[PDB]
């Protein structure tokens, strides 16, 4: 699992 | 001088340091965002985030080890609470004269300085013209300094988790 998502 | 205030003190205990920093930077950054709650709502900021590129999802790894998308004030009252008992907890935490600090103290707390750091991200990139209309700007940005300062003292955050701010941080 990840806790940070990133986007553009 | 916040470079030097810092560094490792005459013959001091690391893990003693970062335990003392940490607690007080946990400090620093409730009383911050306690000043702006007025204005950090489930209706303002619906998830939580460092501006439009990062959006986090709260699990502290134990209790919750799948991350739950929730709000600003909800991401933030797990963690200030999660952090509230590790800090509380004796074999983590030792106030004592007995307890030494764990074997893995400085992953203890690194994770604690990783997350604290967002709360910090997400006043700049959400909530800072409140914090000019408080006129808590000066205290903030001062707080924000010296938190930096530290971590990059001991090399404490890499600097992906740093990004949303990377800019900030340069003009320090
Ligand atoms: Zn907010």
């Amino acid at each position: 699992y990840h806790s940070v998502v990133r986007y553009a | 001088n916040l470079r030097q205030a810092v560094m490792l003190p005459e013959g001091e205990d690391l893990n003693e340091w970062i335990a003392v920093n940490t607690v007080d930077f946990f400090n620093q950054i409730n009383m911050l965002y306690g000043t702006i709650t007025e204005f950090c709502t489930e209706a303002s900021c619906p998830v939580m985030s460092a501006g439009p590129r990062y959006e986090y999802h709260w699990a502290d790894g134990t209790n919750i080890k799948k991350p739950i998308k929730c709000s600003a004030p909800k991401y933030i009252d797990y963690l200030m609470t999660w952090v509230q008992d590790q800090l509380d907890d004796e074999t983590l935490f030792p106030s004592k004269i007995g307890v030494p600090f764990p074997k893995n103290f400085m992953s203890v707390a690194k994770t604690i300085l990783k997350r604290l750091f967002r709360v910090y991200a997400h006043i700049y990139h959400q909530h800072f013209d409140s914090v000019m209309q408080l006129q808590e700007e000066a205290h903030l940005n001062t707080s924000f300094k010296h938190f930096i300062f530290f971590v990059q003292e001991f090399n404490l955050i890499d600097r992906r988790e740093l990004a949303p701010l990377q800019e900030l941080i340069e003009k320090l």
